[PDB]
C-alpha cells in the first residue's frame, strides 16, 4: 500500500486516537458551568454551552483513524 | 508548622534568622522561638566543635 | 484532617505495616524484597506527612475567577 | 542462597588447583558454561 | 525623603548581591575549566587519578557556596527605608567578597594544571599538590570574613 | 517545569479558543495537533533527560561520596556468547 | 561510577528507590507521566519478542533500562498528585473551604480564612495571583531540604 | 510623580528579563556549539559511540530554561505605578542570572572540548567526563537561586 | 500630554520594531556563509547528497521567520498616545529576541562546517550531526515564546 | 546634613575599608599561582627537596594579612555621622595598602619562581635567594606603616 | 547570476528611499519621524547580513 506502518501510517492513527479522549471531558467541562474557562474577568464569556463547537472538532479524528486503521489492521 | 503564632503574642520568626546570632551573640537568639533554648544551643555548639 | 497532632496517628498506622512487612515477605527473593517496599514507603508517606497547609501565617491568594459581573 | 542487599555482601574464596592436565579441555567444556569461575593469572610478566 | 534614606540608596544593595555572586561564579568556572583540560588529558595515560584529582573541582563549589553564603546574608537587609549608608555598606562587603573569590579562581586554576601536570610522572605527590591549593586559600575566607564583619555590623545605627 | 507547561498551556488553549464554525473549527484541529506534537516531544524528551542525570547527580556525589569508601576488581566469568557480523 | 572493595555494601535499593523517586519530584504532570508510562507498558508488552529481535541504535540502551522508566512514571504520577495540576488544571477533588465576600469586583486583594485544608494535597485556592506562586515557592524549598 | 515613583521605573524591570533571557542564551549557544564541534569531529573514527557523546550538548540545554523561565517570573511582574525598588531589583536578579549562565557556558564549553578527545581512546572515562563537567550546573543555578530569592521580595508594597 | 508618556514612547517602540530584524538577519547571514563555505567540497567529493545537505541553512533560515513575525506583531501596535511603559517593553523584546537569533546563529555555523565533513565519510552520522543542530534552533525559540507574551503584555495595562 | 559631616561620606569610607582587601589579595594570589608553577616543575625533577623550597609562597602571603589588618583596623571605625574629612583619608589609606601589595606580589611572585626553578642545579642557590625575596616581601611591609599613621590621625586631628 | 543577486539586493536602497523621501516636510508629528529611519535602518542591515553571506 502506498503509506502503512512503516509509512507512518500507524503514527497518523495514534496521533488521531488521542484527540477525543481528552474533547470529551473538556466538553464535559464547557456543559457544566465550572467556570474554569469563562467567569473570569479576562477570560472570553460566551457562554459555557459552548462544547459543540468542541464536540464537532472530535467528529474528524475517528475518520482518519477507522480509515487509517483497516489498512495496518489488514498489514498484520 | 506545629504552633502557630498570630495567635500567639510572640510573632513569627523569620524562616532563617537563627544563624548569625549562633556566632556574634554569646548566646543571644533575639528570635524568641523558645526561651531555654537559648541557653543550650550555644552549649550544642560548643559539644559540636570542640 | 485539621489537627497536626493527626501526624503522629496517620504514621503509626503506616509504621504497623512496614514492620509487619518486614517480617512476612514473599519466599521470592525474600531478602531483597523484605526490604525494597519498606522503603518504596517511607518517603511515600513522610514527604505526604508534610503537604499539610494547616498553620498557615501567610495571606491566601487573591480570587482571580468567578467574575461576580 | 543470596545476600540482603543491605549488610550480607558477597563472600568468596581462592584456592590452589592440582586438576589433572589430560582433561584441561574436558573441564574447560564443563567450567565454560556457568561456573562462577575466574583465574588470578599467575602466567605474568612473560612474553608470547 | 531625608538626606539620610534617598530613593536610590537600596540600588546599591540590589547591584552588590548580583555582583558578589557574579565575581566569584566566574573565578570558580575559568578554574574548573582549565583544571577540566589537564585532568582529561592526563587520565587517559595514568589510569587511576580519577579519584585523587577531585581537589580543584571541589574547591571550585567551596568558592560557589562562598557566594551565596554572603548573597543571601545581605537581602534581607534590603528595602526602601533604609539610608544610604546601607547601600554603602553592602556594596562594599559584594565587591570585596567577589574579588577576593575572583582572584582564588584565579590562582587555583593555574596551580591545579601545574600539579596535575607532573601527577603522572610522580604517584607520590597525591598530597604534595593540596600544599598549595589549601596555603592559596589563605586569602580564600578574608574577604569573606570582612563581608560578614561589615553586613551584621552596620545593620542598625539607622541615624 | 511547572512554569514552561502553564505558558504552553497559557498560549495553546487560548488562541484555540477562537470561535468560528466555518473555518474555527480546522484551525483549531490544527492548533490540538501542534499542541501534542510539542508536549509529545520538546515538554517530555528534553526535560527527562536532563531530570534523569541530575538526579544521577543527587544520587551519586552524595550517597557514593562516602558509601563507596572502596573498589573491588570485577568477576566475570568465562561463558559463551554469540558473535556476527563486524571488521 | 565504580565497583566497592571486599564486603563493602552495594547501593542496590537506594538505586532501586530513591533515584526513582528523585525523578518523580523533578516534575509530576498527570499527562506527561501517563504519556511516557504508555510507552513503558508497549515495550513491556512486546518484550515477548523485542527481547529477540535486533535493537536499533537509539534502542538498545531504551530497550536496556525498559522497567526503569515504569518506576519513573509511576512514582512522577503520584508525586504530581499532591500538586493538583494536570496541564495547569484541577477539578477540585477535595474542599477546603474559603471565605469570600457576597460580592467582589477584582483588581482587590481578598482574604479567604482557613478552617482546615486538604487531607491530602494542596487546595485548589493557589490558583490565584502571584500570591500563590509566592507561597508555593516558599513552602516547596524547605521540604526539598528536609528531604535531602 | 511623586519620589517613590519616576516615570522611568519600569524601564529597568522591562530590560531586566530580556537581559536576563539574552546572557543565559548567549552562553548556552556558545558552549553548545563549541562542544558540538568537536563532537562530530572525533565521532567520525569512533561512530559507535555517538549516542553517549551527546550528554555535553544535553547538559548544556539547561542554562536557557533558566534563563526563559527567570524571563517570565519577571515578567509577570512587570507595570509602571510599580517602586523604583521593583524597578532595581528585578534587573539585579535578572543580570546576575545571565552572567552566571555565561560563565558555566564558558566552563562546559572548555571542558567539554577536551573530554571528548579523552573518550576518543578506550570508553571507560565516561565517568570522568560527566563526573568533571557536572560541576558548572551549580554555577549556573546559584544565579537561579539567587535570582528567584530576590524577585520573592518585590511583591512587597511599594509605600 | 502627562508626567508619564512624553512624545519618545514611539521612539522606544520603532527602534525596538526594527531591533526584532536588524540581528536575526545577522546571525542567519553567518550561519548560511559558515555552512556554504564548507557545503561545497563535500558535495564535490560525493555529487549524491546535496539534498540531504540542505538541512542546515534551511534550519538556520527560520530564525529570520521568528524576527519577521515579531516584528510584525510589534508594527500591529504602535501609536503616539501610549504610555512610554509600552514602548519601553517593545524596546526590551526587541533586542532580546534579535540578539538571542544572533547568538543561534553563530551556535549552528561553527557546527555545520563541521557536521558537513563528518558525513563525507560516515554515512549515518547524518542523523546524528541533526540532534545536535536542533539545540540551536530549540535556544533560538526561546526569545521569540518570551516576546510574544511580553508584547501581549504590553497592551492589557495603559494609562493613556 | 552639615557641610563638615555630608551624607556621601560613607561612600568614600566604606571604599576605602573594601579597597585594601582586593589589591593586595589579587596580587598575592597571583604571586601564589606564578610561583607554584616553578615548585610543581621542580618536584618531578628533584622529589627529594619539595619541603625546603617553600619560602616564597608563604612570604607572598603575608601581604594578604597586612591588607586584612588595615582594613578591619579601618573598619571598626564605621559610622554615619562621620566629618567629611573622616571619608577623605580613608579611601586613600585603602588604595595605598592595596596597590602596594600588589606591586610586592607581582615581584615575589616572579622572582622566587625563577630562584626556585634554577635552584635545582647548585644547591647554595637558597640562601641566595632568600635574602631578596624577603626583601621583596619587605617593599610590602613598608607600605603598612605609612597607612598606619594614616589612619591614625585620620581622627587624631578630629575638629567636626 | 549571484552578481545580479548583489545588483537586485542593492535596488532595495532606491525601492525605499524614494518613497520616504517622498513623505518628509517641514511641519511633521514627531511620532511619524522615527518610523521612517527604524525602517531605513533595517533594511540596510539587511541587506548588509545578506551581502556578507
Amino acid at each position: 500500500r502506498p503509506v502503512v506502518s512503516t509509512g507512518k501510517a500507524w503514527c497518523c492513527t495514534v496521533l488521531s486516537a488521542f484527540g477525543v479522549v481528552i474533547l470529551s471531558v473538556i466538553a464535559h467541562l464547557f456543559n457544566t458551568n465550572h467556570e474554569s474557562f469563562v467567569g473570569s474577568i479576562n477570560d472570553p464569556e460566551d457562554g459555557p454551552a459552548v462544547a459543540h463547537t468542541v464536540y464537532l472538532a472530535a467528529l474528524v479524528y475517528l475518520v482518519f483513524f477507522v480509515f487509517c486503521g483497516f489498512q495496518v489492521y489488514l498489514a498484520r | 508548622w506545629a504552633v502557630d503564632w498570630v495567635k500567639d503574642g510572640k510573632p513569627a520568626p523569620g524562616l532563617l534568622n537563627m544563624l548569625i546570632n549562633m556566632f556574634l551573640s554569646p548566646g543571644t537568639i533575639d528570635d524568641e522561638l523558645y526561651p531555654h533554648q537559648a541557653k543550650v544551643q550555644v552549649f550544642l555548639l560548643l559539644m559540636a566543635l570542640v | 484532617m485539621s489537627s497536626f497532632y493527626t501526624v503522629v496517628g496517620v504514621f503509626i498506622v503506616v509504621s504497623a505495616m512496614s514492620v509487619l512487612f518486614w517480617i512476612m515477605a514473599p519466599k521470592n527473593n525474600q531478602a531483597v524484597w523484605r526490604s525494597t517496599v519498606i522503603l518504596t514507603l517511607a518517603m511515600m508517606f513522610l514527604m505526604w506527612a508534610i503537604t499539610f497547609l494547616c498553620q498557615l501565617h501567610p495571606l491566601v491568594a487573591p480570587r482571580r475567577s468567578d467574575l461576580r459581573p | 542462597e543470596k545476600e540482603e542487599a543491605i549488610f550480607r555482601s558477597a563472600e568468596m574464596a581462592l584456592v590452589q588447583f592440582y586438576i589433572p592436565q589430560e582433561i584441561s579441555r574436558d573441564s574447560a567444556y564443563t567450567l565454560g558454561q556457568l561456573g562462577l569461575v575466574q583465574f588470578r593469572d599467575l602466567n605474568s610478566k612473560v612474553r608470547a | 525623603m531625608t538626606e539620610l534614606c534617598p530613593v536610590y540608596a537600596p540600588f546599591f544593595g540590589a547591584i552588590g548581591c548580583a555582583s558578589a555572586i557574579i565575581f566569584t561564579s566566574l573565578g570558580a568556572a575559568y578554574g574548573t575549566a582549565k583544571s577540566g583540560v589537564g585532568i582529561c588529558a592526563t587520565c587517559v595515560l595514568r589510569p587511576d587519578l580519577l579519584f585523587k584529582n577531585i581537589v580543584p573541582v571541589i574547591m571550585a563549589g567551596i568558592i560557589a557556596i562562598y557566594g551565596l553564603v554572603v548573597s543571601v546574608l545581605v537581602c534581607y537587609s534590603l528595602g526602601q527605608k533604609q539610608a544610604l549608608y546601607t547601600g554603602f555598606i553592602q556594596l562594599g562587603a559584594g565587591l570585596s567578597v567577589g574579588l577576593s573569590g575572583l582572584a582564588a579562581g584565579f590562582a587555583i586554576g593555574i596551580v591545579g594544571d601545574a600539579g596535575v601536570r607532573g601527577s603522572s610522572q610522580q604517584p607520590r605527590l597525591f598530597v604534595g599538590m593540596i600544599l598549595i591549593l589549601i596555603f592559596a586559600e589563605v586569602l580564600g575566607l578574608y574577604g569573606l570574613i570582612v563581608a560578614l564583619l561589615l553586613n551584621s555590623r552596620a545593620t542598625q545605627d539607622v541615624v | 517545569h511547572a512554569q514552561l507547561s502553564s505558558v504552553l498551556w497559557t498560549m495553546t488553549i487560548q488562541i484555540a479558543f477562537g470561535f468560528r464554525g466555518f473555518v474555527g473549527v480546522f484551525m483549531t484541529v490544527a492548533l490540538f495537533a501542534m499542541w501534542f506534537a510539542l508536549t509529545c516531544a520538546v515538554l517530555v524528551l528534553m526535560e527527562g533527560t536532563s531530570a534523569m542525570l541530575h538526579s544521577l547527580r543527587l544520587h551519586w556525589v552524595e550517597s557514593m561520596s562516602k558509601f563507596f569508601v572502596g573498589e573491588g576488581l570485577p568477576y566475570e566469568p568465562f561463558a559463551f556468547e554469540y558473535k556476527d557480523m563486524e571488521v | 561510577y565504580g565497583i566497592a572493595q571486599y564486603r563493602e555494601i552495594n547501593a542496590g535499593l537506594p538505586t532501586i528507590v530513591t533515584f526513582p523517586f528523585m525523578f518523580a519530584i523533578m516534575f509530576g504532570d498527570m499527562g506527561h507521566g501517563f504519556l511516557m508510562t504508555l510507552a513503558a507498558l508497549s515495550l513491556v508488552l512486546n518484550e515477548k519478542k523485542i527481547n529477540k529481535m535486533k535493537r536499533g541504535e537509539i534502542f538498545d540502551m531504551a530497550f536496556t533500562g525498559r522497567y526503569i522508566i515504569l518506576l519513573m512514571g509511576v512514582f512522577s504520577m503520584y508525586t504530581g498528585f499532591l500538586y493538583n495540576d494536570i496541564f495547569s488544571k484541577t477539578m477540585t477533588i477535595f474542599k477546603s473551604g474559603w471565605k469570600w465576600p457576597d460580592h467582589w469586583k477584582k483588581g482587590e486583594s481578598i482574604t479567604a480564612t482557613s478552617v482546615g485544608t486538604y487531607p491530602i494535597g494542596l487546595d485548589w485556592a493557589w490558583h490565584g495571583t502571584e500570591n500563590a506562586l509566592l507561597f508555593s515557592n516558599s513552602y516547596k524549598m524547605k521540604l526539598s531540604i528536609l528531604m535531602g
